[PDB]
């Protein structure tokens, strides 16, 4: 099972950019996708999550208002908006799978195998 | 000596295919079912106990199953809308809520074209100047659904065949996992009505005594948290705007309707909700979630969902397709009339399936839907930077999920397979 | 149906009285293959029943005598710690792993080794 | 909680066996610490599924260890090719990060 | 299935062994309906072997006591030269000729007269 | 006394319907096969002998009909390829194999023409300059197999329904008729992987000991001898050739899937045979005819004709379907490493139904499969010399019967019902 990530980009202060995560080789709608970047000095950090069937999405309380997730069920691919860009966001975006499965007591945690790439969004004056 | 009993009273877990039992165009309201119900009595099982989990019900799963294959066998042989996928003239006939498009058609006589119009919701087109497109024209089919075929829900009860029976937990408090301690048998259970939304379970079944919460498990925010009330809310839901229908020859020996005019002023679809009996209702629901967590300090806030069906409450009456706005129902605290404008679609991607996209016909404009809330389906949002200012805990309307529109009724059935042969020692021969 | 909770020996005393059957009907395309298929098993079931109870040399009535002795591998718990202390639930669970068995020794005493003795009487 | 406080790095020669920790306290309440490791250039992948399960493919040179606020990974018979920053995960109703733990071989 | 190779009187113990309903078993649009046609037609053999009994006063019966002396026509042999002989499939065989006659015969002795 | 016993162990030959059964989406899906018994258990018949005929064995007629069946059902409901069928503007980019042509498609969005262009291999186009058009795409309606659905073989294990058992002949070198005196009844087969080839048979069973050459009759030169090797060869097919995807929209929820471009050189497709094995394999198989004949000598002589299927070794590698030039392999004599270029394919005239044809949409590339050959299929020429240079016997690969793919595995069964009524003197009432 693979996910793909779009290339990287760089934007200024006030920016938007839209990150896409193609999956492939398991049906998109039998798991949770979470988003998570990583920030070089700092470790991971989570962003939220898209539920995929229903879309519910659940964001870190920083997120809040800035960040929408969507998805599009007939090309299995998700997609990251993300608006207001400060070079505080400067991180690799990653995809990745989430947990075991959507039906299962602890299924949207606990695993996280498949992954991207992940990409680079540089925000810089 | 090892001798023969047969009629033995034990059972083991099993599954099967439930018959369908009706009360007495209607599909859903059971053309294809048999009113199989000869006064039913419940026998109650003494001093027996039994494990149920509401959320491994396969009674659950066969009601997704069914009412999608009967949608789809209902609408199989219905008129397909392909001819209809054109670039479109559009003009603004609220800024524009509803456009007034025409169109050059060419299906039903295969050497001419025809100039074609209709009115119809924004909501169901693609800004491409006055070029638009139909927003699911590709990668979708779209069918109209047929006029001789009606969706009206009415309560169906599902029955065992022969050789097996149905649990039921009696138990007040039950949780939805767990032993039940007072458990009775049933051949069929009550009838359950096939009623589709989303963020609010509308036309089910009432707790006991008080509002009830249940979940799968509490500190995992990624379910969905059911609600069930202990009393109805009533909602009042009118479409006022006045309309015609119009007979559009698209395909051979087939006609697509669609509206033709406007009738009087322009008028948008709402909903009439009590004020009070709203927020009452909200400060037990809030309650019993402070008994959950331990006090904290519980909030009420908006969907998120981006998805319109998610975002917005999902609802259906008769041929009309509703899209309501409930920011304003969502918007408390607690630590201790109200009308909603509703959005109309026309295109509906039923069960979420790329594929299976359908149109729904003109109503003559005209409706009113008088409906009953009976639950809610809740998401848990909290656990961000739990060191500090932590102590409000926030829920948010979630659904989407047709299995929760049956969970949260069959919740207290299981099924058993009846194994009525065995042995056991004795001194005989 | 409500004496599951009963011991089994309780219990015993009303099979006749629980000796429903619930097999006559009341009312007398892929719904229809759905539907067709389930009645179609459930007379399947019904056979397998009546087939197992001839092959033991049994009537149809609901305790049948037997020619096969009860021993200690299977369950070796007193008479009155089964049948007055249990349910039926219970003991099904019990000994549960020698259904296979104990049922082809039923078979095999009580009605193959028993008919072959009959086809001696005849034969005298 | 933010409390995945993972050393900044170890090290070790090859051959040695080595323990990485975190210790959050919100353990208990989910039972559940799980790893990852990340090489330069590429994602994290699984090392320890939910509390020290080995996924598919995964060396047996890893397993765990949970007990109390007790979290931890030991990579026995260390491998140069077990260069890699390892990181704690854990739910405490949120998805929660170590920092990570660079680890080098001597 | 079974000692089919073995004698007709060693084989009346296979006989009983192999009376289970093997017409019947657990195995759990088109495969779909293949299959319950299959299914409903061993029921109606399983059926109709039992009916059949059932006319000739067989019931419950592994080894039935009939009320037709055997007609010597029918490759007589002798009560050994088949019991500790033929074999099942052997003996069949020859008798295959009368099938029709002695399901007549045995409905009229055993219950018509 | 005409006795009558039940349960008689006797049986006579039937014929029935057997059902699927697997060890684990996909054809020979889970759904649609039940899960496979561990250890069924084979029973030996001591003292049965059974006549066997593997060229009158309804088992292979039944899986020739389920498999195309099957294979209908899974690409009824895929993309129809008619809207292609255009006069292209081509060219070129082995030589010109692969042609960059195009194409105006004025069904994408249904109102609107445009310029699309893709890669075709020529053995899929025909000449009609700069014009030529697709290869039958005005005789038969192409389909584009679902890119959702995998098509690899896999073992299947054929099962009988209550009532019926499988005989299965063990004897050792047995031959295609007669008597068997080794026979066991079982529940099923061993498994047979459903795999599609021509002239010569991959990932079979193996014989033990010897080379066993069956044949219904050796005399009559019209029939297919069927080699069944009892050691295999393991031969490296690959198509090392690189390329991208593209998508052509040309219709609602209808897409073409085919290459984009070419990434780098053009590389034909190859297959790496052990020279050694293949010549030790040839020596003992025409050791095996030297006995069957009369110490006349054995040679292989390429191919007589026929449809290029049959001429060329034809195989489908993942999706991509080869066409292997085998002409190396079948030119020698006995009277006492290898590299073959392989052509590839995308429209497939799949079981000979006329009217019907299946697209195979491209992979990106690198693909290489290991497959084993575990036997071949052979005619005789016989001639008309018997007079004069009458001492050589030729042999040809031969092929396209599918009935041969699945009688050189189902040899061994045959299907017959259980009859457990029969009577037999003694004396009684
Ligand atoms: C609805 O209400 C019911 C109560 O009526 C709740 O049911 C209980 O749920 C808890 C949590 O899942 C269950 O706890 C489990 O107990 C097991 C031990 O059971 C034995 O020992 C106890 C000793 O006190 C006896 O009481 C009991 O009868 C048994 O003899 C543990 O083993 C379970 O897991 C733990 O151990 C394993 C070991 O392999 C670890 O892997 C686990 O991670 C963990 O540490 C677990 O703790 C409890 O048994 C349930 N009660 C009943 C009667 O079934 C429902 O949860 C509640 N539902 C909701 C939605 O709120
Ligand atoms: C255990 O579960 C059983 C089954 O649900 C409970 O029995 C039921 O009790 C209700 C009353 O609360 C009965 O409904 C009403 O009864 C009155 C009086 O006869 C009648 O006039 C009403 O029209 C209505 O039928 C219900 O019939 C009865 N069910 C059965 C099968 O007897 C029982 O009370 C529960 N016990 C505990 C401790 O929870
Ligand atoms: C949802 O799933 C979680 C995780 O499986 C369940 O968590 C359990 O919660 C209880 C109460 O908080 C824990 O009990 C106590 O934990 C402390 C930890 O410091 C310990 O010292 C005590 O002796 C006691 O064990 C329990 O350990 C914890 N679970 C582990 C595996 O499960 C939660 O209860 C579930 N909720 C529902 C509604 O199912
Ligand atoms: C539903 O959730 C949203 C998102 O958490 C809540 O909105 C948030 O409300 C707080 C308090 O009004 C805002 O705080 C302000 O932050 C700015 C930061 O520059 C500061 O300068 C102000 O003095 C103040 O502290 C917060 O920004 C706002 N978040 C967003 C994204 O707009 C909303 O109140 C919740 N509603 C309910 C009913 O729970
Ligand atoms: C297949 O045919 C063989 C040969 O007839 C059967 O083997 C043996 O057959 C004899 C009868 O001919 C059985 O009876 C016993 O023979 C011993 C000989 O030493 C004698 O002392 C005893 O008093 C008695 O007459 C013998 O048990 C049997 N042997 C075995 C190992 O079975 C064979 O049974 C036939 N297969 C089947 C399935 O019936
Ligand atoms: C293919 O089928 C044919 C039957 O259609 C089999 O024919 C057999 O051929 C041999 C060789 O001629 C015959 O044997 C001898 O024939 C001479 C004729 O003059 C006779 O004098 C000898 O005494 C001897 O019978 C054999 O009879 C004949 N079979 C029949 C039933 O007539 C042929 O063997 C089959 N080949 C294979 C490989 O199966
Ligand atoms: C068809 O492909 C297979 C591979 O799938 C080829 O077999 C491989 O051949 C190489 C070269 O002889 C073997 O390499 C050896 O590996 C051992 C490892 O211990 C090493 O000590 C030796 O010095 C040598 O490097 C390789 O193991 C073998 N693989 C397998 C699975 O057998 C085969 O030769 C190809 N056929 C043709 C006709 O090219
Ligand atoms: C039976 O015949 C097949 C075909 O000739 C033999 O080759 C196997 O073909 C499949 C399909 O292409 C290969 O699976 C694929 O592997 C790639 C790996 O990158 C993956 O991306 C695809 O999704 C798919 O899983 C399979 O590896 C290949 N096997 C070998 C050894 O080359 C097959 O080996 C023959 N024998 C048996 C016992 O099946
Ligand atoms: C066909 O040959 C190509 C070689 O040109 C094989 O892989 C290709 O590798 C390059 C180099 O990494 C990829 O280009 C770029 O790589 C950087 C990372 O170094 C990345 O950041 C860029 O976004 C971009 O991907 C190139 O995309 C990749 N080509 C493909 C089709 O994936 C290719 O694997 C060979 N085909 C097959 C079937 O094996
Ligand atoms: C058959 O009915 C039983 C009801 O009678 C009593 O029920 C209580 C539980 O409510 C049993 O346990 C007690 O629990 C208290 C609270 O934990 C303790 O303080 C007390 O000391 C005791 O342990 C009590 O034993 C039981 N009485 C008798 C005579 O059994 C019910 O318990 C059974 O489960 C029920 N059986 C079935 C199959 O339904
Ligand atoms: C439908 O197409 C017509 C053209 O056939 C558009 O009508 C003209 O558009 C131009 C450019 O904007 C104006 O200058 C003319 O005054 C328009 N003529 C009329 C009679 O309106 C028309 O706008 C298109 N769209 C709709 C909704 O009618
Ligand atoms: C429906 O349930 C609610 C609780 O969710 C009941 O509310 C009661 O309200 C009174 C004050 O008016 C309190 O004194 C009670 O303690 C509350 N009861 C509970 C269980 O919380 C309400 O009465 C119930 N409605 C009906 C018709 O029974
Ligand atoms: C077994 O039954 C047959 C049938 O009745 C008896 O043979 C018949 O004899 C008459 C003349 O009396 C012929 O016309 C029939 O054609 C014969 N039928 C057959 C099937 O042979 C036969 O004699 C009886 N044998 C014994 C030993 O009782
Ligand atoms: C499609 O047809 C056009 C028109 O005939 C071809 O265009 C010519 O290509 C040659 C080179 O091969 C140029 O020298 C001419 O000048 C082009 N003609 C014009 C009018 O520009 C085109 O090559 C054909 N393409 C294919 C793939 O067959
Ligand atoms: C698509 O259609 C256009 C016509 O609209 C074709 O272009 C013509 O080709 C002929 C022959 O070379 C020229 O004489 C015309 O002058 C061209 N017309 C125009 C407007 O350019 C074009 O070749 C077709 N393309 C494909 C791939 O079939
Ligand atoms: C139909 O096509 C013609 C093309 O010349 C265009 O002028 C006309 O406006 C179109 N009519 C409609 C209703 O789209
Ligand atoms: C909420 O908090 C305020 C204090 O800020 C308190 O006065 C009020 O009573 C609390 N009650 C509810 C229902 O939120
Ligand atoms: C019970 O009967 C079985 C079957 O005959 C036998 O194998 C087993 O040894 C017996 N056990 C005891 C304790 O008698
Ligand atoms: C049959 O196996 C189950 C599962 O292990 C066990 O619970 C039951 O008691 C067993 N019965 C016997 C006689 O061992
Ligand atoms: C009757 O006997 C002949 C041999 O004389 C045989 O060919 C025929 O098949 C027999 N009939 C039956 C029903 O077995
Ligand atoms: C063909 O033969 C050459 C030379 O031995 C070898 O390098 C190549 O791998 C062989 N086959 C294929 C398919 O590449």
């Amino acid at each position: 099972v693979q996910l793909l990530e779009s290339g990287a980009e760089v934007k200024k202060p006030g920016a938007s950019v839209r990150v896409s995560c193609e999956a492939s080789g398991y049906t998109f709608t039998k798991y949770f996708i979470h988003w998570v970047r990583q920030a070089p000095g700092h470790g991971l950090e989570w962003i939220g999550w898209i539920n995929t069937l229903t879309s519910g999405v659940n964001y870190a309380r920083n997120f809040q208002g800035r960040l929408t997730l969507t998805r599009d069920l007939s090309t299995e691919t998700v997609y990251m908006d993300l608006r207001n860009l400060k070079s505080d966001d400067t991180a690799v975006y990653y995809c990745a799978r989430g947990g075991r499965g959507y039906d299962e007591p602890w299924g949207a945690y606990t695993w996280l195998d498949p992954w991207g790439q992940g990409s680079l969004v540089t925000v810089s004056s | 000596w090892v001798t023969v009993y047969y009629g033995v009273p034990v059972w083991k877990e099993a599954t099967t295919t439930l018959f369908c039992a009706s009360d007495a165009r209607n599909v859903w309201a059971t053309h294809c079912c048999v009113p199989t119900d000869p006064n039913p009595q419940e026998v109650v099982l003494e001093n027996v106990t039994e494990n149920f989990n509401m959320w491994k019900n396969d009674m659950v799963e066969q009601m997704h199953e069914d009412i999608i294959s009967l949608w789809d066998q209902s609408l199989k042989p219905c008129v397909k809308l392909t001819p209809l996928c054109v670039t479109l003239n559009c003009t603004d006939y609220e800024r524009g809520e509803i456009k007034n498009c025409s169109f050059n058609i060419t299906t039903s006589i295969r050497d001419k074209v025809q100039k074609e119009y209709a009115l119809f919701y924004k909501l169901d087109i693609v800004p491409i100047n006055n070029s638009y497109r139909l927003i699911n024209c590709n990668t979708s089919v779209i069918k109209q659904a047929c006029p001789k075929v009606s969706f009206e829900p009415i309560p169906i009860h599902y029955c065992a065949p022969a050789g097996f029976a149905i649990l039921k937990c009696n138990d007040k408090k039950f949780n939805g996992t767990g032993p039940c301690t007072n458990v009775s048998t049933v051949q069929c259970t009550h009838g359950i009505r096939p009623v589709v939304s989303t963020q609010l379970l509308l036309n089910g079944s009432l707790a006991e005594k008080e509002v009830v919460i249940r979940s799968q498990n509490f500190t995992n925010n990624a379910k969905v948290i059911i609600v069930q009330l202990n009393e109805s809310v009533v909602i009042n839901c009118t479409r006022p705007n006045n309309n015609t229908r119009k007979s559009i020859h698209i395909a051979p020996g087939r006609w697509f309707y669609t509206t033709g005019a406007i009738i009087g002023d322009i008028r948008q679809a709402h909903c009439n909700i009590s004020r009070v009996k709203w927020n009452n209702t909200l400060k037990q629901i809030a309650t019993k979630l402070r008994e959950q967590f331990k006090n904290k300090t519980i909030a009420f806030n908006q969907s998120s969902g981006g998805d319109p069906e998610i975002v917005m409450h999902s609802f259906n009456c008769g041929g009309e397709f509703f899209y309501c706005n409930t920011t304003q129902l969502f918007n408390s605290t607690w630590n201790d009339h109200i009308t909603l404008p509703c959005r109309i679609k026309q295109i509906i991607n039923m069960w979420q399936k790329v594929g299976k996209a359908m149109y729904a016909p003109p109503i003559r404009g005209q409706i009113r839907c008088s409906s009953n809330i009976t639950g809610l389906l809740l998401t848990r949002d909290g656990g961000s930077n739990e060191n500090k200012t932590s102590e409000t805990e926030t829920f948010r309307p979630a659904g989407g999920d047709m299995r929760d529109n049956w969970r949260s009724e069959l919740y207290k059935y299981k099924v058993v397979k009846i194994e009525p042969l065995g042995v056991a020692p004795t001194k005989c021969k | 149906l409500g004496a599951a909770g009963s011991t089994m020996g309780a219990a015993s005393m009303t099979l006749t009285v629980q000796a429903r059957q619930l097999l006559s009907g009341i009312v007398q395309t892929v719904w229809g293959i759905k539907q067709l298929q389930a009645r179609v098993l459930a007379v399947e079931r019904y056979l397998r029943d009546q087939q197992l109870l001839g092959i033991w040399g049994c009537s149809g009535k609901l305790i049948c005598c037997t020619a096969v002795p009860w021993n200690n591998s299977w369950s070796n718990r007193s008479l009155d710690m089964i049948w007055n202390n249990m349910t039926w639930i219970e003991w099904e669970r019990e000994i549960d792993n020698y259904t296979g068995l104990i049922y082809n020794l039923l078979e095999e005493s009580q009605n193959q080794q028993e008919k072959n003795e009959q086809e001696l009487l005849e034969l005298d | 909680s933010y409390e995945l406080t993972q050393p900044a790095s170890v090290s070790g020669s090859p051959g040695q066996s080595i323990t990485i920790s975190c210790t959050g306290s919100s353990i208990g309440s989910y039972d559940l610490v799980s790893w990852y490791q990340q090489y330069p250039g590429k994602a994290p992948k699984v090392i320890i599924f939910e509390v020290s399960k080995r996924p598919s493919g995964v060396s047996h040179r890893f397993s765990g260890s949970k007990s109390g606020n007790t979290a931890a990974l030991t990579i026995s018979g260390l491998q140069v090719e077990d260069e890699a920053i390892y990181h704690c995960y854990s739910y405490d109703d949120m998805i929660i990060f170590g920092g990570g733990t660079r680890l080098t071989v001597l």
